[PDB]
Protein backbone atom coordinates (compact mmCIF):
# COMPACT_ATOMS: atom_id res chain seq x y z
CA UNK A 1 0.00 0.00 0.00
CA UNK A 2 0.88 3.70 0.06
CA UNK A 3 2.34 5.23 3.22
CA UNK A 4 -0.91 7.12 3.84
CA UNK A 5 -2.65 3.75 4.10
CA UNK A 6 -0.38 2.31 6.79
CA UNK A 7 -0.49 5.56 8.74
CA UNK A 8 -4.27 5.67 8.38
CA UNK A 9 -4.88 2.03 9.37
CA UNK A 10 -2.68 2.66 12.41
CA UNK A 11 -4.61 5.87 13.22
CA UNK A 12 -7.97 4.07 13.03
CA UNK A 13 -6.66 1.15 15.11
CA UNK A 14 -5.42 3.35 17.94
CA UNK A 15 -8.47 5.59 17.67
CA UNK A 16 -10.63 2.49 18.18
CA UNK A 17 -8.59 1.23 21.13
CA UNK A 18 -8.56 4.68 22.73
CA UNK A 19 -12.32 4.93 22.14
CA UNK A 20 -12.90 1.68 24.03
CA UNK A 21 -10.60 2.95 26.79
CA UNK A 22 -12.46 6.26 27.16
CA UNK A 23 -15.92 4.66 27.13
CA UNK A 24 -14.99 1.99 29.69
CA UNK A 25 -13.03 4.56 31.69
CA UNK A 26 -16.11 6.78 32.04
CA UNK A 27 -18.00 3.96 33.83
CA UNK A 28 -15.68 2.80 36.65
CA UNK A 29 -17.46 5.04 39.16
CA UNK A 30 -14.52 7.37 39.85
CA UNK A 31 -13.25 10.54 38.23
CA UNK A 32 -10.58 10.51 35.52
CA UNK A 33 -7.72 13.00 35.65
CA UNK A 34 -4.73 13.20 33.30
CA UNK A 35 -2.03 15.86 33.10
CA UNK A 36 -0.98 17.93 30.11
CA UNK A 37 2.64 17.80 28.97
CA UNK A 38 4.69 20.07 26.72
CA UNK A 39 7.47 17.43 26.61
CA UNK A 40 5.29 14.51 25.43
CA UNK A 41 6.01 10.79 25.10
CA UNK A 42 5.89 8.56 22.04
CA UNK A 43 2.66 7.01 23.38
CA UNK A 44 0.34 10.05 23.71
CA UNK A 45 -1.96 9.18 20.83
CA UNK A 46 -3.91 12.08 19.28
CA UNK A 47 -2.06 14.51 21.60
CA UNK A 48 -4.38 13.29 24.37
CA UNK A 49 -3.27 11.77 27.68
CA UNK A 50 -5.42 8.62 27.84
CA UNK A 51 -3.91 5.88 30.01
CA UNK A 52 -4.63 2.42 28.64
CA UNK A 53 -5.73 -0.28 31.08
CA UNK A 54 -4.17 -3.55 29.86
CA UNK A 55 -7.30 -5.68 30.37
CA UNK A 56 -9.50 -3.41 28.26
CA UNK A 57 -6.76 -3.25 25.63
CA UNK A 58 -6.77 -7.05 25.59
CA UNK A 59 -10.55 -7.36 25.24
CA UNK A 60 -10.52 -4.73 22.50
CA UNK A 61 -7.73 -6.40 20.52
CA UNK A 62 -9.50 -9.77 20.90
CA UNK A 63 -12.85 -8.33 19.81
CA UNK A 64 -11.20 -6.64 16.82
CA UNK A 65 -9.04 -9.76 16.30
CA UNK A 66 -6.57 -7.61 14.35
CA UNK A 67 -8.83 -5.85 11.84
CA UNK A 68 -10.50 -2.47 11.26
CA UNK A 69 -14.08 -1.20 11.07
CA UNK A 70 -15.41 -1.19 7.51
CA UNK A 71 -18.59 -1.45 5.47
CA UNK A 72 -21.10 -3.56 7.39
CA UNK A 73 -18.46 -4.14 10.05
CA UNK A 74 -18.62 -1.88 13.10
CA UNK A 75 -17.05 -1.99 16.55
CA UNK A 76 -19.46 -1.84 19.49
CA UNK A 77 -18.96 -1.30 23.23
CA UNK A 78 -22.02 -2.39 25.19
CA UNK A 79 -22.55 -1.06 28.73
CA UNK A 80 -25.10 -2.95 30.85
CA UNK A 81 -26.33 -3.07 34.46
CA UNK A 82 -26.50 -6.25 36.54
CA UNK A 83 -28.48 -6.12 39.79
CA UNK A 84 -28.42 -8.43 42.81
CA UNK A 85 -31.37 -10.43 41.43
CA UNK A 86 -29.48 -11.08 38.17
CA UNK A 87 -31.54 -8.88 35.83
CA UNK A 88 -29.40 -7.94 32.83
CA UNK A 89 -30.23 -4.84 30.83
CA UNK A 90 -28.08 -3.06 28.29
CA UNK A 91 -27.91 0.69 28.95
CA UNK A 92 -25.63 1.87 26.14
CA UNK A 93 -24.46 0.55 22.79
CA UNK A 94 -21.55 2.74 21.70
CA UNK A 95 -21.02 2.28 17.97
CA UNK A 96 -17.89 2.96 15.90
CA UNK A 97 -18.93 2.60 12.26
CA UNK A 98 -17.08 3.00 8.98
CA UNK A 99 -19.23 4.51 6.22
CA UNK A 100 -18.76 3.90 2.49
CA UNK A 101 -18.17 7.44 1.23
CA UNK A 102 -14.50 8.37 0.79
CA UNK A 103 -12.91 11.81 1.06
CA UNK A 104 -10.53 12.29 -1.87
CA UNK A 105 -9.67 15.95 -1.17
CA UNK A 106 -8.29 15.16 2.31
CA UNK A 107 -2.54 12.60 6.51
CA UNK A 108 -2.56 14.54 9.78
CA UNK A 109 -5.86 16.32 9.20
CA UNK A 110 -7.57 12.97 9.77
CA UNK A 111 -5.31 12.50 12.82
CA UNK A 112 -6.39 15.93 14.16
CA UNK A 113 -10.07 15.22 13.41
CA UNK A 114 -9.84 11.92 15.31
CA UNK A 115 -8.27 13.73 18.24
CA UNK A 116 -11.17 16.19 18.26
CA UNK A 117 -13.61 13.27 17.97
CA UNK A 118 -11.97 11.70 21.03
CA UNK A 119 -12.44 14.98 22.91
CA UNK A 120 -16.11 14.94 21.94
CA UNK A 121 -16.22 11.32 23.13
CA UNK A 122 -14.75 12.38 26.48
CA UNK A 123 -17.43 15.07 26.78
CA UNK A 124 -20.43 12.99 25.68
CA UNK A 125 -19.61 10.01 27.89
CA UNK A 126 -20.40 12.13 30.98
CA UNK A 127 -23.76 13.57 29.90
CA UNK A 128 -25.57 10.31 29.39
CA UNK A 129 -27.85 8.80 32.08
CA UNK A 130 -25.49 5.85 32.39
CA UNK A 131 -22.78 8.23 33.63
CA UNK A 132 -24.64 9.50 36.69
CA UNK A 133 -25.65 5.87 37.17
CA UNK A 134 -22.09 4.50 36.92
CA UNK A 135 -20.73 7.11 39.34
CA UNK A 136 -23.13 5.90 42.06
CA UNK A 137 -22.30 2.21 42.51
CA UNK A 138 -26.68 -2.43 44.80
CA UNK A 139 -25.78 -2.90 41.13
CA UNK A 140 -22.68 -3.27 38.97
CA UNK A 141 -21.87 -1.90 35.51
CA UNK A 142 -20.61 -4.22 32.79
CA UNK A 143 -18.79 -3.63 29.50
CA UNK A 144 -18.40 -5.83 26.44
CA UNK A 145 -16.74 -5.18 23.07
CA UNK A 146 -17.74 -6.92 19.86
CA UNK A 147 -17.36 -6.46 16.14
CA UNK A 148 -20.69 -6.68 14.34
CA UNK A 149 -23.28 -6.53 12.84
CA UNK A 150 -24.71 -4.00 15.33
CA UNK A 151 -28.23 -4.45 16.68
CA UNK A 152 -29.94 -2.47 19.40
CA UNK A 153 -33.22 -4.21 20.29
CA UNK A 154 -31.61 -5.08 23.64
CA UNK A 155 -32.18 -1.38 24.41
CA UNK A 156 -35.95 -1.85 24.02
CA UNK A 157 -38.39 0.43 22.27
CA UNK A 158 -37.79 4.16 22.14
CA UNK A 159 -34.05 4.57 22.65
CA UNK A 160 -32.44 7.80 21.49
CA UNK A 161 -29.15 8.15 19.65
CA UNK A 162 -26.44 10.74 20.33
CA UNK A 163 -24.03 11.20 17.42
CA UNK A 164 -20.63 11.86 19.01
CA UNK A 165 -19.28 12.82 15.60
CA UNK A 166 -17.91 11.81 12.22
CA UNK A 167 -14.50 12.04 10.50
CA UNK A 168 -14.06 11.69 6.74
CA UNK A 169 -11.05 9.71 5.51
CA UNK A 170 -10.02 8.56 2.00
CA UNK A 171 -11.00 4.95 2.84
CA UNK A 172 -14.34 6.07 4.30
CA UNK A 173 -15.88 8.22 6.98
CA UNK A 174 -15.91 7.12 10.62
CA UNK A 175 -19.07 7.63 12.68
CA UNK A 176 -19.08 7.45 16.47
CA UNK A 177 -22.48 7.45 18.17
CA UNK A 178 -24.28 5.99 21.18
CA UNK A 179 -27.70 4.38 21.52
CA UNK A 180 -28.92 4.57 25.11
CA UNK A 181 -32.03 3.83 27.16
CA UNK B 1 -14.22 32.85 6.72
CA UNK B 2 -17.48 34.54 7.71
CA UNK B 3 -18.32 34.16 11.38
CA UNK B 4 -20.52 31.39 12.75
CA UNK B 5 -22.60 31.94 15.89
CA UNK B 6 -24.41 29.66 18.34
CA UNK B 7 -26.89 30.62 21.07
CA UNK B 8 -27.50 28.53 24.19
CA UNK B 9 -29.92 29.38 26.97
CA UNK B 10 -30.19 28.04 30.52
CA UNK B 11 -32.39 28.61 33.56
CA UNK B 12 -30.63 28.24 36.91
CA UNK B 13 -30.61 29.49 40.47
CA UNK B 14 -28.05 32.18 41.28
CA UNK B 15 -25.92 29.68 43.21
CA UNK B 16 -25.30 27.59 40.07
CA UNK B 17 -24.54 30.49 37.68
CA UNK B 18 -20.78 29.94 37.86
CA UNK B 19 -20.67 26.15 37.45
CA UNK B 20 -23.19 26.30 34.59
CA UNK B 21 -21.08 28.89 32.79
CA UNK B 22 -17.90 26.98 33.64
CA UNK B 23 -19.47 23.84 32.15
CA UNK B 24 -20.25 25.51 28.81
CA UNK B 25 -17.03 27.50 28.32
CA UNK B 26 -14.75 24.59 29.25
CA UNK B 27 -16.69 22.27 26.94
CA UNK B 28 -16.19 24.66 24.04
CA UNK B 29 -12.60 25.29 25.02
CA UNK B 30 -11.90 21.56 25.11
CA UNK B 31 -12.75 21.41 21.40
CA UNK B 32 -11.07 24.72 20.61
CA UNK B 33 -7.55 24.03 21.80
CA UNK B 34 -4.62 21.74 21.24
CA UNK B 35 -1.20 20.93 22.59
CA UNK B 36 1.47 23.58 22.74
CA UNK B 37 3.56 23.89 19.59
CA UNK B 38 7.35 23.76 19.86
CA UNK B 39 8.84 25.02 16.59
CA UNK B 40 12.24 24.10 15.14
CA UNK B 41 14.39 26.39 12.99
CA UNK B 42 13.55 24.18 9.99
CA UNK B 43 9.90 25.26 10.35
CA UNK B 44 8.46 21.99 11.60
CA UNK B 45 7.01 21.79 15.08
CA UNK B 46 6.08 19.16 17.65
CA UNK B 47 2.70 19.20 19.43
CA UNK B 48 2.43 18.67 23.18
CA UNK B 49 -0.11 16.59 25.06
CA UNK B 50 -3.41 17.89 26.46
CA UNK B 51 -4.72 16.49 29.71
CA UNK B 52 -8.39 16.37 30.66
CA UNK B 53 -10.11 15.95 34.00
CA UNK B 54 -13.55 15.58 35.53
CA UNK B 55 -15.26 18.39 37.44
CA UNK B 56 -18.05 17.37 39.78
CA UNK B 57 -20.34 20.35 40.43
CA UNK B 58 -21.24 21.20 44.04
CA UNK B 59 -24.49 23.08 43.28
CA UNK B 60 -25.56 21.02 40.24
CA UNK B 61 -25.97 17.27 39.84
CA UNK B 62 -23.56 17.31 36.93
CA UNK B 63 -20.00 16.50 35.85
CA UNK B 64 -18.10 18.00 32.93
CA UNK B 65 -14.70 17.47 31.29
CA UNK B 66 -12.14 20.27 31.05
CA UNK B 67 -8.57 20.62 29.83
CA UNK B 68 -6.14 20.19 32.73
CA UNK B 69 -4.78 23.76 32.44
CA UNK B 70 -5.18 25.62 35.73
CA UNK B 71 -4.29 29.00 34.24
CA UNK B 72 -7.21 28.68 31.82
CA UNK B 73 -9.55 27.59 34.62
CA UNK B 74 -8.53 30.49 36.87
CA UNK B 75 -9.03 32.91 33.97
CA UNK B 76 -12.53 31.68 33.10
CA UNK B 77 -13.60 31.45 36.75
CA UNK B 78 -12.53 35.08 37.10
CA UNK B 79 -14.50 36.44 34.13
CA UNK B 80 -17.49 34.31 35.16
CA UNK B 81 -17.12 35.85 38.61
CA UNK B 82 -17.35 39.29 37.01
CA UNK B 83 -20.54 38.05 35.34
CA UNK B 84 -21.98 36.80 38.65
CA UNK B 85 -21.17 40.06 40.45
CA UNK B 86 -22.74 42.18 37.71
CA UNK B 87 -25.75 39.85 37.58
CA UNK B 88 -26.36 39.95 41.34
CA UNK B 89 -25.92 43.72 41.52
CA UNK B 90 -28.15 44.35 38.48
CA UNK B 91 -31.19 43.40 40.54
CA UNK B 92 -34.59 42.83 39.01
CA UNK B 93 -33.66 42.20 35.37
CA UNK B 94 -31.66 39.03 35.98
CA UNK B 95 -31.17 38.58 32.22
CA UNK B 96 -27.45 38.09 31.64
CA UNK B 97 -25.36 36.53 28.92
CA UNK B 98 -21.74 35.63 28.19
CA UNK B 99 -20.05 35.39 24.80
CA UNK B 100 -16.95 33.35 23.93
CA UNK B 101 -15.54 34.41 20.55
CA UNK B 102 -12.73 32.92 18.50
CA UNK B 103 -10.87 35.22 16.15
CA UNK B 104 -7.81 35.47 13.95
CA UNK B 105 -5.37 38.39 13.89
CA UNK B 106 -4.78 39.78 10.40
CA UNK B 107 -1.81 42.07 9.79
CA UNK B 108 -2.55 45.52 8.42
CA UNK B 109 -0.21 47.97 6.75
CA UNK B 110 0.84 50.82 9.05
CA UNK B 111 -0.69 52.79 10.73
CA UNK B 112 -3.68 50.47 11.01
CA UNK B 113 -3.40 48.02 13.88
CA UNK B 114 -4.03 44.37 13.09
CA UNK B 115 -7.69 43.44 12.61
CA UNK B 116 -9.30 40.75 14.76
CA UNK B 117 -11.73 38.72 12.67
CA UNK B 118 -14.23 36.44 14.49
CA UNK B 119 -14.76 33.06 12.91
CA UNK B 120 -17.02 31.66 15.66
CA UNK B 121 -18.91 33.06 18.66
CA UNK B 122 -20.86 31.29 21.43
CA UNK B 123 -23.45 33.19 23.45
CA UNK B 124 -25.21 31.63 26.45
CA UNK B 125 -28.10 33.50 28.06
CA UNK B 126 -28.69 32.99 31.78
CA UNK B 127 -32.20 33.12 33.29
CA UNK B 128 -31.92 33.23 37.09
CA UNK B 129 -34.84 31.97 39.20
CA UNK B 130 -35.47 32.62 42.90
CA UNK B 131 -36.25 29.59 45.08
CA UNK B 132 -38.22 29.65 48.34
CA UNK B 133 -37.95 26.13 49.75
CA UNK B 134 -35.22 23.56 50.27
CA UNK B 135 -37.16 21.06 48.15
CA UNK B 136 -37.18 23.37 45.11
CA UNK B 137 -33.44 23.59 45.71
CA UNK B 138 -32.95 19.83 45.61
CA UNK B 139 -35.07 19.37 42.48
CA UNK B 140 -33.30 22.30 40.81
CA UNK B 141 -29.92 20.64 41.38
CA UNK B 142 -31.19 17.64 39.39
CA UNK B 143 -33.11 19.35 36.60
CA UNK B 144 -30.33 21.85 35.87
CA UNK B 145 -27.88 18.96 35.45
CA UNK B 146 -30.30 17.21 33.11
CA UNK B 147 -30.55 20.41 31.03
CA UNK B 148 -26.78 20.93 30.90
CA UNK B 149 -26.55 17.38 29.52
CA UNK B 150 -28.49 18.38 26.39
CA UNK B 151 -26.51 21.63 26.28
CA UNK B 152 -23.21 19.73 26.07
CA UNK B 153 -24.77 17.33 23.55
CA UNK B 154 -25.80 20.22 21.30
CA UNK B 155 -22.37 21.86 21.65
CA UNK B 156 -20.75 18.64 20.40
CA UNK B 157 -23.26 18.15 17.58
CA UNK B 158 -22.76 21.73 16.41
CA UNK B 159 -18.99 21.25 16.73
CA UNK B 160 -19.26 18.65 13.98
CA UNK B 161 -21.47 20.76 11.66
CA UNK B 162 -18.93 23.63 11.69
CA UNK B 163 -16.54 22.74 8.90
CA UNK B 164 -14.29 25.84 9.16
CA UNK B 165 -11.15 26.22 11.28
CA UNK B 166 -8.17 28.51 10.81
CA UNK B 167 -5.24 26.93 8.98
CA UNK B 168 -2.15 25.81 10.87
CA UNK B 169 0.24 28.73 11.43
CA UNK B 170 3.95 28.94 10.87
CA UNK B 171 6.36 29.93 13.64
CA UNK B 172 5.77 33.62 12.94
CA UNK B 173 1.99 33.40 12.36
CA UNK B 174 1.26 31.35 15.50
CA UNK B 175 0.12 34.26 17.70
CA UNK B 176 -2.40 35.31 15.05
CA UNK B 177 -4.27 31.97 15.45
CA UNK B 178 -3.38 30.62 18.90
CA UNK B 179 -3.12 31.98 22.42
CA UNK B 180 0.40 30.93 23.38
CA UNK B 181 0.45 32.40 26.90
CA UNK B 182 -0.42 29.22 28.81
CA UNK B 183 1.76 26.34 29.97
CA UNK B 184 -0.50 23.26 29.59
CA UNK B 185 -2.74 24.13 26.62
CA UNK B 186 -2.82 26.18 23.39
CA UNK B 187 -6.33 27.60 22.87
CA UNK B 188 -7.44 29.31 19.70
CA UNK B 189 -7.34 33.08 20.15
CA UNK B 190 -10.52 33.68 22.14
CA UNK B 191 -12.30 36.50 23.93
CA UNK B 192 -14.88 36.27 26.72
CA UNK B 193 -17.22 39.20 27.32
CA UNK B 194 -20.59 39.48 29.03
CA UNK B 195 -23.69 41.64 28.75
CA UNK B 196 -26.71 42.39 30.93
CA UNK B 197 -29.88 42.66 28.86
CA UNK B 198 -33.35 44.07 29.44
CA UNK B 199 -36.12 41.57 28.72
CA UNK B 200 -38.49 42.28 25.81
CA UNK B 201 -41.97 41.08 24.89
CA UNK B 202 -43.44 38.72 22.32
CA UNK B 203 -45.54 39.44 19.23
CA UNK B 204 -49.11 38.25 18.89
CA UNK B 205 -49.79 37.64 15.16
CA UNK B 206 -49.35 33.97 14.34
CA UNK B 207 -50.38 33.17 17.92
CA UNK B 208 -53.73 34.70 17.01
CA UNK B 209 -53.83 32.52 13.90
CA UNK B 210 -53.10 29.53 16.16
CA UNK B 211 -56.05 30.46 18.41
Amino acid sequence: NSQDRKDLDKFIKFFALKTVQVIVQARLGEKICTRSSSSPTGSDWFNLAIKDIPEVTHEAKKALAGQLPAVGRSMCVEISLKTSEGDSMELEIWCLEMNEKCDKEISYTVYNRLSLLLKSLLAITRVTPAYRLSRKQEYVILYRIYFGEVQLSGLGEGFQTVRVGTVGTPVGTITLSCAYR
Amino acid sequence: MNCRSEVLEVSVEGRQVEEAMLAVLHTVLLHRSTGKFHYAAAGTYSIGTVGTQDVDCDFIDFTYVRVSSEELDRALRKVVGEFKDALRNSGGDGLGQMSLEFYQKKKSRWPFSDECIPWEVWTVKVHVVALATEQERQICREKVGEKLCEKIINIVEVMNRHEYLPKMPTQSEVDNVFDTGLRDVQPYLYKISFQITDALGTSVTTTMRRL
